[PDB]
């Protein structure tokens, strides 16, 4: 005879979380809040450009080093990009008081 | 099954609906099929729309720049800045691993409840014109076509339609 | 490696969606950027539990 | 009606009544009228009392001193005091929003919950001596006056008295 | 009794079982006695090792050193470390006793949840075979022993066992 029940979803999926309660706990569906992953580029602001020594220091950029294009015509950035390790610093070397400042000075 | 149903007096779920995540399995003479139930569904779904927009712009994220950097007479602050930074970033870790922890459970038991309410509705028409049967089904001691299946949907039933046909057809039991 | 590429955010092991609100990548950043954690995954349930039978 | 009941087997409140949040409407030949129960309802808010209490007292509010000042030369300790700051402000910003919203979702499941379990107490009292009616309400096969009201408010029936007018007027239906 | 039994129909507990946090109490020609629930325990008491594993395990305690000092000379630097570290012990302070109270909380709804789930499941065999009586207990209009109790504990009863006996035996009622 005739007959009625209930229903609710299931399907194929196997995405799980961790919960209080239980641990891998498979759901049908789900949302990631991460972001786990980064394209592995340097990307620019909004197209506001960055800025770029290549190998210079922030000294061989700022002074004049003739191997550091000095790029005027960069009149502002949306970042600015080193290495480590800059290949460039000062060609008659010398103290260097407050790159720390000058530096947070020019972080914008 | 934390309110009854869900690995409760249910086991398992269905593999044959898709349209909504709740719904009913009406069976009769006609056929068998699955029926979602759009109006509490969308409801709730209405509710994970707000609350995902109520976690994500809860946040305001500046115009930031994160990094310093120092020599080595300035370890103070080289310290500090690290004891700072790590004192951030494990509060709001842990606050968020906690708030996703939560906050997926008060959905489970958001949505356990939201089938017990409906359970209930189910059989609040049909309290003794028909019968709970083993778990997730109700037996019906009359007869039920697609229109008695889609107003029962949506909150209808006239009780005095079929009380005589259960008031017979109890009675042999 | 660097590219005409756009974006909000910022950080050198890469450029970065600034759509959600956390990553665990790297801390240091630039930008209408997530926010750090030393974790391995956060997702929330949209769903709910899947049995067949 | 998380739990079955507001929104839920019950549509909407009533502004008849206002001293206190809980009670009945009790319906006979005298007349009509509200009346609150005001046992649970005090036992609820002394609930809400703990809580408010226990979200303000919390707090340790030092005396304090916020600002400061700098040059120019102390950049670093400039974006410092502000990402230091502007990391607090916003942590207990995320945190007491984050708190508003589950504290108030946790009062309406404790509403809705109290009155649940008092439906559950109605029902207990009168089980096949009277009967569910509609939403909100139980009809008797039997009569009632303002003592058996307010028996029945208490805690109290005396099962037997009306069970067998409940058994005779039952009968006919 | 948020759900409605403990300080709910149920009034208080009971000191003469030990071996589990919940179970049945058994009565019959053969005697009485208490005997635990197992299953539903000890499900229940692995969600409190996930969830106090999934408290202490989700700091990281550095291999961390504190404290700091300073001239007078340096007051900018000592009353922000003083700020810096008063801000992070009230976070951590608010945040973990709000987690003590919150947790606690969902500890004792979720107790109470198992019972009343199981109260369903002791009701859902049972259901017009034998009687809801004053609180906390059902009465059969038939006889159980104890291959009847521990058949009924598992989740079996056979209803067509003592279906007629409690046919025959309410109707004097
Ligand atoms: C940055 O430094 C690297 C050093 O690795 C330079 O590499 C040299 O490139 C030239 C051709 O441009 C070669 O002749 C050299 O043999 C390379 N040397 C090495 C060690 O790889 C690179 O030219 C520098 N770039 C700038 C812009 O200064
Ligand atoms: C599950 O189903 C979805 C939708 O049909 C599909 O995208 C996915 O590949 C399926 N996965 C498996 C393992 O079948
Ligand atoms: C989830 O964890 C439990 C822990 O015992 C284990 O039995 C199960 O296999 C795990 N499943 C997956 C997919 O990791
Ligand atoms: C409910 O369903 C019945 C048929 O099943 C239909 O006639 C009626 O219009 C529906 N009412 C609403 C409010 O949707
Ligand atoms: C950024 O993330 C959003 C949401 O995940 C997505 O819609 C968009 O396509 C993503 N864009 C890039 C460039 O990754
Ligand atoms: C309960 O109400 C009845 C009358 O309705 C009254 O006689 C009795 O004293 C009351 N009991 C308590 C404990 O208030
Ligand atoms: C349940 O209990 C009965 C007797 O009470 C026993 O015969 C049966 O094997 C048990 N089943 C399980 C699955 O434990």
């Amino acid at each position: 005879e005739d007959t009625i029940c209930i229903g609710y979803h299931a399907n194929n999926s196997t995405d799980t979380v961790d919960t209080v309660l239980e641990k891998n706990v498979t759901v049908t569906h789900s949302v990631n809040l991460l972001e786990d992953s980064h394209n592995g580029k340097l990307c620019l602001l909004k197209g506001i450009a960055p800025l770029q020594l290549g190998n210079c220091s922030v000294a061989g950029w700022i002074l004049g080093n003739p191997e550091c294009e000095l790029l005027i015509s960069r009149e502002s950035w949306s970042y600015i990009v080193e290495k480590p390790n800059p290949e460039n610093g000062t060609c008659y070397p010398g103290h260097f008081a407050d790159y720390e400042e000058l530096r947070e000075q020019l972080s914008s | 099954g934390l309110f009854g149903a869900i690995a409760g007096f249910i086991e398992g779920g269905w593999t044959g609906m898709v349209d909504g995540w709740y719904g009913y399995h009406h069976q009769n003479e006609q056929g068998s099929g699955y029926a979602a139930d759009q109006k509490s569904t969308q409801n709730a779904i209405n509710g994970i729309t707000n609350k995902v927009n109520s976690v994500i712009e809860k946040m305001n994220t500046q115009f930031t720049a994160v990094g310093k950097e120092f020599n080595k007479l300035e370890r103070r602050m080289e310290n500090l800045n690290k004891k700072v930074d790590d004192g951030f970033i494990d509060i709001w870790t842990y606050n968020a691993e906690l708030l996703v922890l939560l906050e997926n459970e008060r959905t489970l038991d958001f949505h356990d409840s939201n089938v017990k309410n409906l359970y209930e509705k189910v059989k609040s028409q049909l309290k003794n014109n028909a019968k709970e049967i083993g778990n997730g089904c109700f037996e019906f001691y009359h007869k039920c076509n697609d229109e008695c299946m889609e107003s029962v949907k949506n909150g209808t039933y006239d009780y005095p339609k079929y009380s005589e046909e259960s008031k017979l057809n109890r009675e042999k039991i | 490696p660097m590219d005409e590429c756009d974006a909000k955010c910022q950080t050198p092991q890469g450029a970065i969606n600034s759509s959600l609100p956390f990553q665990n990548v790297h801390p240091v950043t630039i930008g209408e950027c997530p926010k750090y954690v030393r974790s391995a995954k956060l997702r929330m349930v949209t769903g709910l539990r899947n049995i067949p039978s």
